[PDB]
DNA sequence: CGCCCGCTTCGGGGCAACCCTGCGTCTAATACAAATCCGGCAATGGAGTCAAGACCAGGTTCG
DNA sequence: CGAACCTGGTCTTGACTCCATTGCCGGATTTGTATTAGACTGGCAGGGTTGCCCCGAAGCGGGCG
């Protein structure tokens, strides 16, 4: 997962 | 019809007090190949000089100690299994008979 | 999964500990602070008699003194009728 | 990265997983293949569930139990070694496995193609030998010292060689003399000469014996000197005895390995960039299969140069073990286990791999080692995807054991299975019952099964009433059904609306929700006018009752999902609350006109008054409730509460009547007066025979022109009235009611002797088999057509078996035909016609081998019936698949384009006769241009709805196009805008900002599939989408002029005769099986053709007219030509739904020339991506890539979208997912498939941030007061 | 005018994916060691627990 | 308004009384490892079905002579  | 089962753990419930816990050290430990690893032991505790670190490999601790690197003897070597069942003079008649054999067999 | 959560029996559970928290307060100060402390109930674990004890700086006597004469105190059906039907 | 897992995914990015991240991951390097002490039933230390890597089996306790409070947590005990924490980070943490020696990953070698085999560039069955430990290859060599040393080495090879030839006539002198004395011993005595010569063979036979050894001595040493000549990296030392030979000398010149440690050897001593400037020249220069191998290549290749990875990732170092609780070993009660098929895998995996490791550090010789390391490698694809090359290793029973790579829970294989989903909870089903005294937006509901759904929420409420003192008391209470809770139950119910599915859910209606209301019994009572719509008879079909729970679900069930809001169906705008079978019948006597009846308007005066005028609708039920009036009477009353037909009041008010309270006088039925007062006030009266259609045209009229809470009381008027005049009307089947046609034995007999002539002639040899069969099927067709024209006009117009049928309520003439008069043909098993055929009508009972016949067709229909089904979930499983992501996304794009639709062609007399079909290309468009009259005044302008008002407008103006938007030409580029999408058909209104219109679509074109009866069906309209080669394919011309026709040996020979001209198209290989076009008259040599007339008969594949006559007419083809099929089956679909299909069918361009900007030839890409990337290369030197349109399938569209998360569940999981990975391509989550799966809020609906982040708060007026 | 020689089309083969035509015991233990456990007390020392009293210090009783 | 006595308890001392709870020691059982000496030296999965895609023949038409 990539949060920003 | 019913059939359940159960993993081997119980589930104790109380709250996660985040806030009063038990203080701890931590202890960095140190694998053969330059790597680092830290372990929260509890306070009162003696931090113990060797560990299997999360690395998989033995771990020490960071400190010198060197209670004792080994103190084992390997298990048995052919070695052992061959002498245990014969004698060196025998051992050293086979040896003598091939350094005849391999030297009448090249050089004449 | 026998070893689940019932999912009634935990809000169950926080009612309960609602209520036993009314309950209690229902009495005076040393009264509650010597059950909980006795109980885990604010820490989750057992304080002793002589822990409550200096916690107070009474006897062990003052404190079983104290916690017995609560114990007495509690076990009334007009304290108890909110309580039984949690067991 | 956000491993915590909290509400914020902006992508979720894949990669190939280095070891230096796998053994980053885990907690501990696993390494003893124990699962639990076989007594004490703990964990086993290192072992595949240890407390001490992967986490404590009991909350907050250790494995020596020195610990056990939440007091002391993020610290281990020294003694036992676990981390004091909850019990469920054995469900989170990871172990990883040293390997001993690496391995490949199955996913890189064995999937076709293998990436492995590009990015080495080598024959995967080549790579297999490498990796399994089959044939060696040599790694590196020193290609500098084999150049400069190789004097010397060939002067050794040539001493050697030498060395050969003196040992060969070394033998050559021996048994030169040997024989040679064998000469002198022969003729040294006297004896038989042939004896003699025998040893000079004998002699001569062993000396070739001498040169054969010295020929393959000769030739093994070549073998071994060429090979190291050549000796270069990637070789294959099949054999390994040439390697064996080999490998002492010149050992130090080079390096040859085996097995999987060799790939990586390989994998280390590779350039991607060189290797890639490589394919580049290749792909730039050579010609033929060549570039198609380089460009395969060049794919995975600059997938790993671009991107940050590393090949070097696919030789797996080491394994990783997937945490304990996601493959339990839970014991059933009483002391069975049950393991989770994994366990299994990862033993074999840590057995072989202790035992390898046991072997090098013993020290054992190679045959071993290498058989050790092999089976190690099989374990590993084992355990990752079994049984994917070799046998799958199986346990008991011989069932293969389920690995990882099956425990996918989407893993859609080569074909597309369902998913089916989760079991939520809040559920329950029953039988349905018909719930007659329902409103539309109710349904019964047995309080059994409320009082199981609303438990927590009537616990709630008869807590806060002081009935129970806990909610425990309470809980017991339900579960005793003490007699309040049912009175508590009422008002728990009230206003919280319940869905309701009903599998199989086809469309979106299969979804509705209704208002709960309690009912006796154990049965789901459903309202009458919703089966339509469900599909549902009550043969005994089961529904499923959801319940939704949160505020924002209660007001989607109540607002969205209602039922009474969704009068119209979703696909073609026809209503499906409208009445039926039984209040169709009901409604169509109550409105029928029967004269000579009772009391009727009878005008006759000078011996009475007219005695037929009735002063009201009061009067005139006073009348009918007395035996005077019958209800269908034709009468006279005087209305003043139902506004009149159009023209009379036109005549006697001239502006409106407000009915109100008026008076006017209409000849009509009371039926007539009670049918018009169901209707409401403002709507003109009707005054006909309340036939199906009419009914239908009713409720159309109604729901366009009225709010839908009219429309929907309405509709539940009709329905009660309905019901009630069916009882009355009298329709029952008595065997004295199917009236036998009297005349149909002179018929039979008549068409027996027309095929008795048939076949005496058959007899006579005049005609053949076949020609007298067919002859016998006309005859019995036109007898059939004999027969059912005498029995249609036999039976009366008020028989019941007729009423019904002509009403319209149910079941066509042919049904009646065979209840009374003849069953005509009956099919064979093939298809064929059975020519005997079938004599005698149901009622007269047919004869033994009459019936045997019938049950051929019978059996055919139904297994049909179930293929058809399955085969129709199909197709809507692709098309959701390919338009989940065509959501509409702005009010207006404001383009400028868009097609042309016919709209009721000219007439040759010189009228607007209405096109057939305009109602669904038509209707429901929003245009673009302005519609002139006269080539005068504007008519309708831009952006209007194109209802009925406005299409009769046109028809009365006298234009026949109209240049309407469509989602063919919205220019938005993610999805389609609003106003290009029209009318949504369901509303009525324009479609709103998040109607998810692509699975809407979807949904509408798979839906009536399941009604598609039949090439010439449903594989029809599948072969169309998914663009294939149709097998009946005719050319289409390239250029007009006269045809270039010939009728060759056994087959046509076409060729066109262009018009400039040019090179003619010439059409060689036809099939005698095919035939010409017949159009404008059939085709003939030198008969000017189109551009693209099709030529034969059948239809022309879609590339190829794309490739012709642009995107714009295989658009207009996609659409008419599946429009053919749903048609033909009598079916409405709108078209704007296969446009919004189509529309993503077209979305890709064809890169035949890369020029210079970052494009493989012969790719796919976006063209939206494309028109950017040549917006950006115009600027920095032009070099603008040849595209081309393509026309792709359905299935290679969906394959090939942005999101792997979507991708990977479509088709071939394993192959799409794992070069998602080798791209490292990040997903964004746009599209809805994805925040379905990992639960974040859906972009559509009332998830996008329009709708999802408003504010609401009291007006500051409201606000003062209270 | 006849002829080669790669380009292009279709066939055939070949293989990946899938499912059922698939789905018995193996000598014998002995000998030795080390570890792990359980079994009974000796240490307790702590944890509970009675009885008495001393603090009183605020009611209720008779003057 | 005061002396005499009861009574809430409020603790506090001393006084004991029992349970756990280390710790040792001694034998049981449990678990791991080493050793057996006539000769013996390469098995069976497994097979059928299906559908899709890669490589070779073969017109075959241009490039060629
Ligand atoms: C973490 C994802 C990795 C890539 C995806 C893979 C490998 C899956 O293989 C395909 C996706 C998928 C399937 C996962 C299933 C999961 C997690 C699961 O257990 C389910 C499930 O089995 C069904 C559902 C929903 C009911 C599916 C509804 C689909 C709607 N589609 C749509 O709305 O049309 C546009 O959710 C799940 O989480
Ligand atoms: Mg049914
Ligand atoms: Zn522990
Ligand atoms: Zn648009």
């Amino acid at each position: 997962v990539l949060s920003s | 019809r019913v059939l359940r089962g159960s993993r081997l753990g119980a589930v104790s419930y109380e709250t996660d007090r985040n806030h009063d816990l038990a203080p701890r050290q931590i202890a960095r430990y140190r694998t053969d190949n330059g790597e680092e690893f830290e372990v929260p032991f509890a306070d009162d505790a003696e931090i113990p000089g060797t560990w299997l670190c999360r690395n998989g490999m033995e771990g020490t601790l960071i400190e010198g100690d060197l209670p004792e690197p080994k103190k084992v003897k390997p298990p048995r070597t052919h070695w052992d299994m061959l002498l245990e069942r014969r004698s060196i003079e025998e051992l050293e008649e086979l040896l003598k008979e091939r350094l005849e054999l391999i030297r009448s067999r090249r050089r004449g | 999964d026998s070893e689940a959560v019932v999912a009634v029996d935990a809000v169950s559970f926080t009612l309960l500990q609602d209520q036993l928290q009314s309950v209690l307060d229902t009495l005076s100060e040393r009264e509650a602070g010597v059950v909980r402390l006795r109980f885990g109930l604010t820490d989750g674990q057992p304080r002793t008699l002589d822990e409550i004890g200096q916690v107070y700086g009474v006897t062990r006597e003052r404190i079983r003194q104290i916690e017995s004469k609560t114990m007495s105190k509690l076990r009334h059906p007009s304290r108890s009728q909110v309580l039984r039907d949690y067991l | 990265g956000a491993m915590l897992d909290v509400n914020f995914f902006d992508e979720l990015r894949i990669g190939l997983a280095t070891a230096e991240d796998i053994r980053q991951w885990s907690y501990g390097e696993v390494k003893k293949p124990e699962t639990i002490n076989y007594r004490t039933l703990k964990p086993e230390k290192d072992g595949l569930f240890c407390e001490k890597i992967f986490g404590p089996t009991r909350d907050w306790e250790c494995y020596c139990g020195k610990y056990k409070r939440v007091r002391f947590k993020g610290i281990i005990c020294e003694r036992c070694g676990v981390e004091v924490t909850r019990a469920k980070v054995r469900r989170e943490r990871m172990g990883h496995i040293e390997l001993a020696a690496p391995v490949t990953h199955i996913w890189y070698f064995k999937g076709v193609p293998s990436r492995l085999g590009y990015l080495l560039d080598l024959a995967p069955k080549d790579l297999e030998k490498i990796i399994y430990f089959a044939a060696y290859v040599i790694t590196s060599v020193d290609e500098e010292m084999r150049h400069n040393e190789l004097s010397t080495l060939e002067a050794e090879m040539a001493v050697e060689r030498k060395a050969v030839e003196d040992q060969r006539d070394g033998e050559l002198e021996a048994r030169a003399q040997k024989l040679e004395a064998d000469l002198a011993e022969l003729e040294a005595e006297g004896a038989k000469a042939d004896a003699r010569r025998k040893v000079r063979d004998g002699g001569e036979r062993e000396m070739r014996q001498i040169r054969d050894r010295a020929q393959r001595e000769l030739d093994r040493l070549e073998d071994i000197w060429s090979t190291f000549t050549k000796l270069a990296p990637k070789q294959l030392i099949v054999d390994e005895n040439l390697y064996r030979e080999l490998v002492d000398r010149y050992g130090e010149y080079f390096t040859g390995a085996m097995g999987a440690e060799s790939i990586q050897k390989l994998i280390e001593n590779f350039d991607i960039d060189a290797e890639a400037e490589s394919l580049r020249d290749v792909i730039r220069n050579g010609k033929g299969q060549k570039k198609l191998r380089a460009l395969k290549r060049l794919k995975v290749v600059a997938a790993f140069q671009q991107s940050g990875n590393s090949p070097m990732g696919m030789v797996l170092d080491a394994v990783p073990v997937i945490p304990p609780e996601l493959r339990p070993m839970v014991q059933l009660d009483g002391g069975r286990f049950a393991t989770s098929d994994l366990n299994d895998l990862y033993r074999r995996v840590i057995n072989r791999n202790n035992r390898l490791k046991r072997l090098i550090d013993l020290g054992a010789p190679e045959i071993i080692v290498n058989n050790e390391k092999r089976m190690l490698q099989e374990s590993v694809d084992a355990l990752f995807d079994n049984g994917r090359r070799g046998r799958p290793v199986t346990g008991p029973g011989n069932r293969p054991l389920k690995s990882l790579s099956d425990l996918l829970k989407g893993k859609q294989g080569r074909f597309r299975q369902n998913l089916l989903g989760k079991r939520v909870d809040y559920s329950g089903r029953s039988v349905i019952v018909v719930g007659p005294q329902l409103k539309l937006h109710q349904c019964g509901l047995p309080k059994l099964m409320a009082l199981e759904l609303f438990k927590p929420f009537v616990m709630k409420r008869l807590v806060d009433l002081n009935h129970a003192q806990n909610i425990k008391s309470a809980k017991r209470m339900v579960e005793r059904q003490r007699p309040q809770v049912w009175d508590v139950l009422e008002e728990v119910i009230a206003e919280h609306p319940v869905l309701l599915n009903r599998a199989p859910t086809l469309h979106r209606l299969g979804i509705q929700a209704f208002e709960p209301m309690l009912v006796e019994g154990k049965a789901i009572q459903l309202h009458p006018l919703v089966c339509e719509a469900f599909n549902a008879d009550f043969d005994g079909d089961q529904m499923a009752v959801h319940l939704p729970l949160s505020a924002e679900a209660q007001a989607e069930a109540r607002i969205l999902m209602l039922s009474s809001n969704n009068i119209l169906s979703p696909a073609s705008g026809r209503p499906l609350a409208m009445p039926r079978l039984d209040m169709v019948t009901g409604l169509y006597y109550l409105t029928t006109e029967v004269p000579g009846d009772t009391g009727e308007y009878q005008p006759a005066s000078g011996d009475h008054p007219e005695t037929g005028v009735y002063s009201s609708p009061a009067e005139a039920i006073m009348a009918a409730d007395r035996g005077v009036l019958s209800v269908r009477a034709k009468i006279k009353v005087r209305l003043t509460q139902l506004r009149p037909p159009v023209e009379i009041e036109a005549e006697l008010f001239g502006h409106s009547g407000w009915q109100p309270g008026d008076a006017w006088m209409a000849e009509t039925t009371l039926g007539r007066v009670m049918f018009n007062e169901l209707l409401p006030l403002g709507y003109p009266f009707v005054n006909k025979q309340m036939h199906k259609k009419v009914q239908a045209a009713i409720i159309n009229d109604l729901a366009e022109r009225y709010p839908m809470i009219v429309v929907a009381q309405t509709v539940d008027k009709l329905k009660d009235a309905g019901f009630y005049w069916a009882t009355r009307s009298g329709v029952t089947v008595s065997m004295a009611d199917v009236l036998v046609p009297p005349r149909k034995k002179e018929i039979l007999d008549h068409y027996e002797e027309r095929a008795d002539k048939v076949e005496k002639q058959f007899q006579r040899g005049a005609l053949n088999h076949d020609e007298r069969n067919e002859a016998l099927v006309e005859i019995w067709k036109e007898a059939t057509d004999e027969v059912g024209q005498a029995l249609r006009e036999h039976y009366p117009d008020d028989n019941p078996i007729i009423t019904i049928v002509d009403s319209g309520a149910t079941g066509n003439f042919t049904q009646t035909r065979t209840l009374a008069g003849m069953k005509g043909l009956v099919t064979n098993p093939k298809g064929e016609f059975i020519p005997r055929p079938v004599k005698s009508s149901f009622r007269e009972g047919l004869t033994v081998l009459e019936y045997f016949i019938n049950t051929h067709g019978a059996r055919k229909g139904l297994a049909d019936t179930a293929l058809r089904t399955a085969d129709s979930g199909y197709l809507t499983r692709r098309l959701v698949d390919v338009s989940q992501d065509v959501i509409v996304r702005e009010h207006d794009c404001q383009t400028e384009r868009g097609i042309v639709v016919e709209l009721a062609e000219r007439a040759p007399d010189g009228t607007l006769i209405r096109d057939p079909y305009i109602e669904t290309s038509a209707y429901a468009r929003t245009l673009g241009t302005d519609a002139v009259d006269e080539a005068g005044n504007v008519i309708v302008e831009r952006g209007q709805d194109l209802g009925d008002p406005e299409i009769d407008a046109l028809l009365a103006a006298g234009i026949t196009q109209v240049k309407v938007r469509s989602v063919l030409t919205c220019a938005t580029s993610t999805g389609v805008c609003a106003t290009c999408y029209g009318r949504s058909m369901a509303t009525g209104k324009l479609v709103d900002i998040g109607e998810a219109v692509g699975i809407v679509a979807a949904q509408s074109i798979g839906e009536p599939g399941t009604q598609l009866t039949m090439t010439g069906g449903l594989p029809r309209v599948q072969e169309l989408f998914e663009a294939r080669v149709p097998r009946g394919k005719a050319p289409i011309a390239d250029v007009t002029g006269r045809v270039r026709l010939e009728d060759g040996e056994r087959f046509y020979k076409i060729t066109i005769v262009p018009d400039d001209g040019g090179e003619e198209v010439v059409y060689d290989k036809i099939s005698k099986r095919q035939r010409l076009r017949v159009f404008k008259r059939v085709l003939s040599d030198g008969d000017h053709v189109e551009v693209g007339q099709q030529l034969m008969e059948g239809s022309a594949d879609p590339h190829e007219v794309l490739r012709v006559q642009g995107p714009r007419e295989v658009q207009i083809h996609l659409v008419r030509e599946v429009q053919e099929v749903y048609r033909a089956q009598g079916v409405s679909i709108h078209d704007k739904h296969i446009e919004v299909i189509v529309r993503q069918m077209l979305r890709r361009v064809t890169i035949i020339d890369s020029g210079s900007t970052e494009f493989l030839p012969g790719s796919l890409i976006d063209r939206a991506e494309f028109e950017a990337e040549n917006r950006r290369v115009v600027a920095e030197g032009g070099e603008p890539a040849a595209g081309r349109p393509v026309l792709m399938g359905i299935t290679k569209a969906s394959l090939a979208t942005d999101s792997w998360l979507s991708a990977a569940s479509f088709q071939e999981t394993t192959r799409v997912l794992t070069d998602a990975a080798i791209n490292c391509r990040s997903d964004k989550l746009n599209g809805l498939k994805e925040n379905v799966i990992i639960g974040k809020l859906i972009p559509a609906g009332t998830g996008i941030n329009r709708y999802r982040n408003i504010a609401v708060q009291p007006t500051e007026e409201a606000r003062a007061a209270a």
